[PDB]
């Protein structure tokens, strides 16, 4: 009936963290341009979600070994729409994100590497926009099919898919995985004038 | 040529300041994305 823009979100992203297949702690929201996630036994703030206090009755060996190399861990930026991931850990983080994927033109669950003091974007809005923008002409089902988009899952130390050991993320020792809560109340709002 | 190899981060990562990578850019002066919807199902 009528366009429907982005709207800066409240809270950017929902952080979900998990060792293995294991959900571990509660969910972080959130509310900052700024947040770090890392293995320290620090309290958690708007800011910093500290892992290192999380307890897992499941925890094996591996995970205990990984969780120790987080470190710094990873700071996640959100700058007027786009996302970037900035490896402070002095080991890599593993980035799967679709939306880098499409815009490399990687196969959709490519699973790249952000090495120590490097960053990547892991999210373009312009680039979300423009694919939501053909995505309106193929129907309802198309633009639902964008809630993909705004997910991406990252590994702190271990890679997985592609040749690694690892092939899911479930797989690996320490991950977390991010909704990137603008472009989905975007969607929302693009469902509902449909 | 092609894109970028997933297995060489040199390629598509930088060590460039995120907010410098914003700037030089859009990001805060670029207005919200907007896609024009119709109203049918």
């Amino acid at each position: 009936l009528q366009p429907v823009t982005y709207s800066e979100p409240a809270f950017w992203c929902s952080i979900a963290y998990y060792e293995l297949n294991q959900r571990v702690g509660e969910t972080f929201h959130a509310s900052q341009p700024s947040l770090t996630v890392d293995g320290f036994t620090d309290p958690s703030n708007s800011e910093r979600f500290c892992l290192g206090l999380l307890s897992n009755v499941n925890r094996n060996a591996t995970v205990e070994m990984t969780r120790r190399h987080i470190g710094r861990g990873v700071r996640l930026y959100y700058i007027g729409g786009e996302v970037f991931a900035e490896c402070l850990s002095d080991s890599a983080i593993f980035v799967q994100s679709p939306n880098c994927n499409q815009r490399y033109g990687w196969h959709p669950a490519t699973v790249c590497k952000i090495p120590p003091g490097c960053n990547l974007k892991i999210f373009n809005n312009q680039e979300f926009a423009a694919l939501l923008a053909q995505s309106v002409n193929q129907g309802f089902e198309a633009v639902y099919q964008l809630t993909r988009m705004c997910t991406i899952r990252m590994s702190f130390v271990k890679g997985w898919g592609a040749e690694y050991r690892r092939q899911t993320v479930t797989s690996t020792p320490c991950w977390i995985e991010l909704h990137l809560n603008g472009p989905l109340q975007w969607l929302d709002k693009v469902l509902t004038q449909m | 040529s092609q894109s970028p190899n997933p297995n060489n981060p040199a390629e598509y990562c930088s060590t460039i300041p995120p907010l410098q990578q914003a700037q030089a850019s859009g990001a805060l002066s670029s207005p919200p994305p907007t896609v024009m919807v119709p109203v049918g199902v």
